[PDB]
């Protein structure tokens, strides 16, 4: 039983241990009463602008788009403090764990922001964090593991499984079983078992918000589409979910591509995987023939995740929103664009999906079109990748 | 079939407890597997419950963790798995078959194309480790379909909604993971399928705890796993120790 709907159609719903359900319902509850209260939502936007320093920009990329009837603007989730999207989303399941009276919090990263993000928040708001990362992933982001560390949060290795994303998602869920009576389970995207994907989705919904009333004022209308990068969902849902009444906005979710969706090599699930069952949702999965989870890949760690929210898969199937994908050489020549034509460093994860308006763009430069970009994160974390990489080409 | 109902029957004519190990087939390799669960039976388990190697075990803790490591070394597949399950029942006609499953391995095929499969090879029950009753309809109606006992897994946590739709939904037994009393006298009010304790029993002692509390039985879900790991370097002294554990548990459960 529970106060809203678990499933988008037939993606969705809570496969946990039943151990877990209570924990669920719980935040469930939490979550329903605290978006009535108005002292919650109060405290939800003082956070969001004084410390978080939102509303974040709007610009137009003048630039980039010379010689072509495309208008691109990028919504500059990179000027977000923490320097990502996450931040939104973690400042609201804060805040809830505080309403629940839990004064510890779990976490998964792999690529760091995440658990930066959770450790920000925890740091300010008075909870003790600890944060489940992949071996393999501690070990190529040193950088975000100290950030943690510095802000005050136990960083736990895992080494089970590939020992990356998915078994510290995981371990994460193992955890918070045991401990959910004290502890928050702070789950960083729009996927696993409900209540998360909606309360991510309404701890992010201002990305697009904001986007409307920004682009009303600069253009007198809405966009022709609006387009966002898909690890598991949240920056995306968060620019899409005050659009979808508005029929006539296109709504474009970007997949990684990796070495290219016929190597295998990638993180395009919603299109070239299957559905299954895992991480406590029913959703498109990367996976053997015989159902054990594939590893996905990608150049952006933030994108390397064999599965997707099922908000999105629900979005697909009914036609309101498309999903296409973005190999890391395309990637990666956004990356530079960005960084040559308006001196913006994005993240390579936001690269993918201004690499999709430039596709957009430079296929069709005569067609009409007023695109915004989800600019889901500043890319000061990718430069040394990026540095190896033209090394290695030679340029 | 009806191999849970007779052993719980025998079982009560005998004022016995049963004994249920846990081992995850393919553990440390196809044939030392097939070699360890003949002599968990010989030693005198009641029933098996068998684990299928998967990818992602959320609910295991690192002792079934690694004994999937060790499977997957090994080149373990479901298929396999299924392999080694017909061999298995053949050798074996009475005892209680039980797989613990992950919802991904049962939805892959097909959740009706699982269930007819495990019935082809004489499997009793499936547990769905990560399906919890409100997500449980499409599974347990296949698993009846195909006479295959659901199984549940009545938490410490458990409320009263829950014990009754427990109650109603699982057959073979039921998964014991309010006072203890409490759970086992709700249950059996509420006509539930024979509960078995599996809460951290690795001693004997704790089989004839179960019991006393008016449990049917016990099972052992790591104990074994714990004896594999150990003896890795001496197949001999693995199985020695197996029997003389299960011999142990076992004798517990008469007295
Ligand atoms: C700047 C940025 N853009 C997009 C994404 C992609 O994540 P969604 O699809 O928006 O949820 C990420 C992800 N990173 C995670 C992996 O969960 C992490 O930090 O651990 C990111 O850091
Ligand atoms: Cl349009
Ligand atoms: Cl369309
Ligand atoms: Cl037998
Ligand atoms: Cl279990
Ligand atoms: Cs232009
Ligand atoms: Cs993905």
């Amino acid at each position: 039983t529970t106060l809203l709907n678990p499933y988008f159609g037939e993606f969705g719903g809570m496969y946990v241990p039943q151990i877990l359900m209570p924990a669920l319902n719980q935040l469930e509850e939490a979550f329903v009463s605290a978006q009535k209260d108005p002292e919650f939502q109060a405290q939800f936007a003082d956070l969001l602008k004084n410390y978080a320093g939102r509303p974040t920009a709007l610009t137009k990329c003048q630039n980039i788009t010379a010689g072509t009837r495309t208008t691109l603007y990028l919504k500059r989730e990179d000027l977000l403090h923490g320097g990502a999207h996450k931040t939104n989303q973690v400042l609201g399941q804060a805040l809830l764990a505080k309403r629940m009276g839990k004064s510890e919090i779990i976490a998964e990263t792999g690529a760091g922001a995440h658990g930066v993000a959770s450790a920000l928040a925890s740091a300010l708001l008075g909870l003790k964090c600890r944060i489940y990362m992949g071996a393999k992933d501690v070990e190529r982001q040193s950088p975000n593991v100290f950030r943690m560390r510095l802000m005050g949060a136990e960083v736990i290795p895992v080494h089970s499984g590939s020992a990356t994303l998915k078994d510290a998602c995981n371990e994460a869920l193992r955890d918070w079983s045991g401990s959910y009576e004290t502890a928050h389970y702070m789950l960083g995207t729009a996927a696993g078992p409900h209540p998360y994907p909606t309360i991510v989705r309404e701890f992010q919904r201002m990305i697009g918000e904001e986007t409307k009333a920004q682009i009303l004022d600069k253009e007198g209308r809405l966009p022709d589409a609006v387009i966002a990068c898909v690890g598991g969902g949240s920056n995306a849902i968060g620019m899409f979910a005050d659009f979808i009444n508005d029929t006539s906005v296109g709504l474009i979710g970007v997949e990684p591509g990796g070495h290219g969706i016929e190597t295998g090599e990638h993180g395009a699930p919603l299109k070239h995987g299957r559905v299954g069952i895992y991480f406590g949702m029913k959703a498109p999965m990367m996976q053997t023939a015989d159902g054990q989870i594939e590893e996905s890949y990608s150049i952006s760690a933030g994108l390397d995740f064999p599965s997707v929210g099922p908000q999105h898969a629900y979005l697909n199937s009914i036609g309101r929103a498309d999903y296409v994908s973005i190999t890391d050489d395309e990637a990666l020549e956004a990356f530079k664009t960005l960084c040559r034509h308006e001196g913006i460093i994005p993240a390579l994860e936001s690269s993918h999906a201004l690499a999709h308006a430039l596709k957009m763009m430079r296929e069709q430069p005569e067609k009409e079109q007023l695109l915004v970009v989800n600019l889901s994160g500043r890319g000061d974390k990718d430069i040394f990748t990026v540095h190896d990489i033209l090394k290695a080409r030679g340029e | 079939m009806e191999r849970y109902e007779n052993l719980f029957a025998q079982l009560n004519d005998r004022r016995e407890g049963a004994f249920v190990p846990f081992v995850t087939l393919g553990d440390p390799g196809i044939e030392q597997s097939l070699k360890i669960i003949d002599t968990l039976i010989d030693a005198g388990a009641d029933a098996l419950e068998l684990g299928v190697p998967f990818s992602d075990p959320l609910a295991d803790g690192p002792t079934i963790q690694n004994a999937n490591l060790r499977a997957f070394a090994a080149g373990v597949t479901p298929a396999q798995c299924f392999e080694m399950l017909a061999l298995i029942r053949e050798k074996h006609p009475t005892i209680p078959i039980g797989l613990l499953m992950y919802a991904n391995l049962v939805f892959n095929n097909g959740i009706d194309a699982f269930y007819a499969r495990c019935e082809q090879v004489g499997v009793d029950s499936v547990l769905v480790a990560d399906v919890p009753v409100e997500e449980s309809a499409p599974f347990r109606q296949a698993a009846l379909r195909h006479n295959i006992a659901p199984i549940f897994i009545c938490p410490p946590n458990a409320d009263d909604d829950l014990l009754r739709q427990v109650a109603s939904y699982g057959r073979g037994y039921t998964y014991l993971l309010l006072p203890l009393h409490h759970l086992i006298e709700k249950l059996k009010e509420y006509h539930a399928a024979p509960a078995l304790q599996g809460f951290g029993i690795s001693s004997p002692e704790q089989v004839s705890a179960a019991v006393r509390a008016g449990a049917a039985g016990a099972i052992s879900g790591s104990a074994i796993v714990k004896i594999i790991e150990k003896n890795l370097a001496s197949p001999k002294q693995m199985l020695a120790e197996l029997r003389s554990f299960v011999s142990a548990m076992k004798a517990a459960s008469r007295a």
